[PDB]
């Protein structure tokens, strides 16, 4: 695709999916079966006043991926900025 | 089958030694017994947790599980490209076992060498690398006296096949 | 051209003793090969660069100084099945009282596209006045000046190497420059010529070039053109350095051993210098010995790092440089040190030295730049307010600072409130007033905010809600009981700015992979493609995001009270019963708005089986609440009803309970408090449900508001795709015919079911 042409595909769809997002149900749990499972990453990182996401990740975690974890050996560290802040910064204790 | 239901089968894990009831070996890939013992570790219990006061059938299973100083992958499918290997290099040297005189038993099968159709090398070869073990059917003796002339003494072959034969007059 | 064989790969890693799992051949992976075999494909690339007759020197003695690894950004690591070219250019050389310095860059080229960047560094030790011949090519620091008076754009227009090509006003210009000298003794130049490329960034993140830099000169003495950088602007630093650098790993673990003979390392990467191998060159340079080759000390200390740094995945080490300050006899024990000092771009900085452990001497001083692990950001949505949202972040970070300072003063002369004091000293009520000149151009931004939503019925009731502010109105006032921090068009600008706060203070620290994929939930959604697509300013997203506010608020009819008969609430089906699934309350909530032609949806689907919001009109509420009580007392589960009774006849089942609970939702008065129940928490101090079908009517003024809000030139679509997860389609962003439909079957969209129909103008 053109330059111009996939951008202006990515804007209309961008907006469409902001605008209607205004009124159709989020679905936090397959997005959490993507950037769990299709991305598999060890940092999560929630960035907001209190760990409303990271409490909500680990509750996904112990239930849907204890046993995928351990094959396959990763080690996820759940991290927020309310509490987990000398963790991102890497200013450690 | 829990561990191996999230890995492929490059890394997938099988039984390699039978040492007895409850003594296995498993063998496979480092990293994916790793991933074995990171599982067992959620539903093994410490050893002093004292689970005399809770009924038995509501117990948790505890067991010792570590790796054996052991540096490949033996009686598994890991190594099933070096058989044909092995048994070339038998091939090009004077490698040959003649005329056997005691029975010795098989230790996948349980059979006697004496009565094989093929060449007893190129069978050992597949029996090392490839086929598991079955050492309990492999020692299923008429026997009062064992000597094991392997390594360990006190860690080796002789005690593990001790607590097999207690009380079966060995 | 060279070919990576797998042959190549193993006799190089055997050699240098790399013990890595994916350098070795393994099925269900593509075997990968080392970054250090970046010299054994462009040695005789970079060594024909010391032969030229203009470099002339005693080559036997010769000292491999340094030498440095940088993949480029956005280049695979090399394979097995590559044909591989190299070209290399020639930087400096330059004579040094050390000697005669001979810089080569050698970019490694692979199927055309370059993949990797090796900078090696000579020495031709001795004294050389061969001032004639020599010459420097340097990048310059990108050097970011600001202008604030007026005094400034009058300096550099009198400046003849500024040549501004366009007529644009600008607030700040980055100068990324590069410089060509040639001396003439030992620091003073015989001709100096710096070209380079000013930089413009715009309010919509487009950056044009306005203009160029053409500075040529000779017999000069100093660059006038970096001077007067260094002094007007500050650099654009990427590598920001820690206060305090923290150790990797401690002990004695560390220590390497140098090989016993240096035959092995010279056959595999062509290294044929006889200093190495022979013992009478060797001792004809008067160096200690057969010393072991740098580019072993290279290879073998990198595959430190990458086990011991990089907890040994060979994907993360991206840059690798050191500098050969000592030499090494074989069989010498080495000992290295790992520390971390800084950041650059996401990837860690990582200093290292090796000593020598019976002598205690520096032999290498290195630096590394490997990735941090697989990093996502999630953007916490609305609920968790409170009073004091990161004022320490506020008072203690620069650049935190300047988006909260950005933003209230875009609200207090555009709006007329100040979201810093919203936030801090947390009011219950805040009068608007309309006061004098400005103060009329603040109450028509309130008139033009109209919403429309037409009616169930079709007809369009294009009807005014604001009697509240007209033409006369000298004053309004926003009430609400629990805090203005809690109400709804007021709490979420306070989170979309506090979560940017955090986002570019940790931005500027370089703390942001490229291989992220970041998220939000309901609100969060903006507060990322604000934060990592940057598709709209800090003065347009507040705008938006509180034009959100108030399109959701006064979407849904109030009473006298101003209260409202809808509501949400949160449903945690764990608690019923332990064998109620997913399926079994989504068929609840199937078939109650079915049949008593309410509205009832989950709109938050956030965990499975723990953590789910359903919403809507609230006598389905008090039913929803009313039939997880009661199935957790009968303890009826819907999936042993399955084989129990069929498919339809369960349809009949739920009138014997539903009907005895939706009889008394209607005898309560009806607009409920909602309590507590076994399996429902509900959400004090929400009562609009949205993400429903009912706020379906209402996005259409919002959907015309974006359209200005985010203009076309700001999507840079590479950070959306694949690293951007919608909440409308759940699966990541992608512009392909496929998603497009996903989105179209959910919403039944107008604007991209044009485009789905003719798709195929796209290449």
């Amino acid at each position: 695709m053109k330059p111009e042409i996939e951008q202006e595909l990515s804007h209309t769809l961008l907006t469409e999916l902001l605008a209607y997002q205004f009124a159709s149900p989020v679905r936090w749990i397959e997005t959490q079966d993507v950037f769990l499972k299709q991305h598999n990453t060890e940092r999560i990182i929630e960035i907001g006043p209190s760990p409303t996401l990271a409490g909500m990740a680990n509750r996904t975690i112990k239930a849907k991926y204890e046993s995928y974890d351990a094959a396959l050996s990763l080690q996820r560290q759940v991290l927020c900025y309310s509490k987990d802040a000398k963790e991102i910064y890497y200013k450690p204790d | 089958e829990q561990t191996n239901s999230h890995l492929p089968r490059e890394k997938h894990i099988a039984i390699s030694l039978i040492n007895g009831a409850r003594n296995l070996v498993l063998s496979g890939p480092p990293e994916s017994l790793y991933g074995f013992n990171l599982n067992l570790r959620n539903q093994k219990a410490p050893m002093g947790l004292d689970q005399s006061r809770v009924p038995f059938s509501e117990r948790k299973l505890k067991c010792s599980n570590r790796f054996l100083p052991i540096f490949a992958p033996f009686h598994s499918h890991l190594l099933a490209d070096a058989t044909e290997l092995i048994l070339d290099d038998v091939k090009e040297h004077g490698l040959s076992f003649e005329g056997l005189k005691i029975p010795v038993y098989d230790t996948f099968d349980g059979s006697d060498f004496q009565a094989l159709k093929e060449p007893i090398i190129d069978r050992v070869v597949k029996l090392i690398t490839e086929l598991p073990v079955h050492w309990e059917e492999a020692t299923n003796h008429k026997a009062t006296h064992i000597l094991d002339f392997g390594p360990g003494g006190v860690s080796g072959l002789g005690v593990l096949t001790h607590r097999n034969k207690e009380g079966t007059g060995a | 051209e060279i070919t990576i064989s797998s042959q190549t790969i193993s006799e190089f890693t055997h050699a240098i003793g790399n013990k890595c799992d994916a350098f070795v051949d393994r099925p269900g992976k593509a075997t990968l090969a080392p970054m250090d075999f970046a010299i054994v494909i462009g040695w005789k690339a970079i060594i024909k660069a010391i032969f030229p007759k203009s470099v002339d020197g005693d080559l036997l003695k010769l000292v491999h100084l340094s030498n440095g690894y940088k993949m480029i950004t956005g280049a695979a690591p090399l394979k097995k099945g590559d044909v591989v070219s190299t070209k290399a250019e020639i930087k400096a050389v330059l004579n040094q009282p050390s000697g005669k310095l001979v810089e080569v860059v050698g970019t490694i080229y692979r199927e055309g596209k370059p993949v990797m960047e090796v900078t090696s560094q000579f020495l031709y030790r001795g004294e050389y006045n061969d001032y004639c011949n020599t010459f420097q090519k340097v990048t310059e620091t990108p050097v970011q000046v600001a202008f604030k008076s007026a005094k400034d754009l009058a300096v550099l227009r009198s400046k003849e190497w500024f040549h501004l090509e366009k007529d644009v006003q600008f607030d700040v210009l980055t100068f990324r420059c590069e410089s060509t000298y040639k001396f003439k003794s030992a620091n003073v130049y015989s001709s100096i010529k710096t070209t380079g490329q000013v930089l413009l960034e715009l309010p919509t993140k487009e950056v044009i070039q306005v203009g160029s830099v053409d500075y040529e000169a000779g017999t000069s003495y100093g660059n006038p053109v970096t001077d007067y950088l260094s002094r007007n602007g500050k650099t654009i630093e990427e590598s920001v350095i820690f206060e305090n650098a923290i150790p990797l790993s401690s002990g004695e673990e560390l220590t390497s051993k140098a090989p016993g003979t240096n035959e092995p390392y010279a056959i595999v990467s062509g290294d044929y210098n006889p200093i190495h191998v022979s013992r009478v060159f060797a001792a004809y340079a008067k160096l200690p010995g057969t010393i072991t080759h740098g580019m072993y000390s290279s290879a073998s200390i990198r595959a430190l790092v990458e086990e011991w740094a990089a907890n040994n995945v060979a994907a993360r080490v991206r840059a690798f440089k050191c500098d050969f300050v000592g030499m090494v006899l074989p069989n010498d024990t080495l000992q290295t040190t790992m520390e971390h000092v800084g950041m650059i771009n996401g990837r860690k900085i990582i200093k290292v030295e090796t000593r020598n452990v019976e002598t205690e001497l520096p032999v290498l001083i290195g630096e590394a730049e490997i990735e941090q692990p697989t990093t996502t950001y999630v953007f916490t949505g609305q609920g968790s307010q409170e009073q004091g949202m990161g004022m320490e972040l506020y008072n203690s970070s620069e650049v935190a600072r300047e988006v909260w300072d950005k933003a209230d003063r875009h609200f207090v002369n555009n709006y007329g409130f100040s979201i810093l004091d919203i936030v801090q000293n947390n009011p219950n009520e805040l009068t608007i007033h309309f006061g004098g000149a400005k103060g009329r151009a603040i109450r028509d931004n309130y008139i033009g905010m109209m919403f429309e939503t037409i009616g169930e019925d079709g007809a369009l009731k294009s009807e005014k809600i604001f009697k509240d502010i007209d033409e006369t109105t000298t004053s309004y006032t926003f009430v609400s009981p629990t805090g203005l921090l809690s109400a709804t068009q007021f709490t979420q600008p306070a989170l979309t700015l506090m979560e940017k706060a955090a986002y570019e203070d940790i931005k500027s620290k370089g703390l942001i992979p490229s291989d992220i994929m970041f998220a939000g939930h309901s609100l969060g959604e903006y507060s990322a493609l604000s934060s990592l697509a940057n598709v709209m300013p800090i003065e347009s997203l507040v705008d938006v995001v509180f034009y959100r506010g108030m399109t959701m608020q006064v979407a849904v009819p109030r009473d006298e009270l101003g209260r409202s008969n809808y509501g949400m609430v949160a449903v945690n089906p764990s608690r019923v019963s332990a064998t109620f699934d997913d399926s079994a309350l989504r068929f609840v909530v199937d078939e109650v708005a079915n049949k008593t032609k309410w509205l009832l949806e989950i709109v938050n689907y956030n965990v499975e089986n723990q953590q789910y919001v359903a919403a809507g009109d609230l006598r389905a509420l008090d039913t929803l609440t009313n039939v997880l009580n009661v199935l957790k007392i009968n303890k009826i589960d819907i999936v042993k009803l399955q084989e129990q009774m069929s498919i339809e006849k369960v349809k009949e089942h739920l009138y014997e309970i539903v009907d005895e609970v939706a009889a008394k939702s209607l005898a309560k008065p009806q607009p409920i408090d909602l309590e507590r129940g076994f399996a429902v928490i509900p959400l004090k101090g929400i009562s609009v449900p949205f993400h429903s079908s009912y706020l379906m009517s209402g996005v259409k003024p919002f959907q015309r508001f974006l359209c200005k809000k985010i203009p076309k030139s700001s999507v840079k679509p590479q950070d959306l795709i694949g690293k951007y997860i919608p909440n409308l389609t759940a699966k990541p962003f992608e512009l392909t015919k496929e998603y497009f439909q996903s989105v179209y079957d959910l919403t039944k969209s107008e604007k991209i079911k044009s485009i789905l129909d003719n798709w195929e103008q796209y290449e």
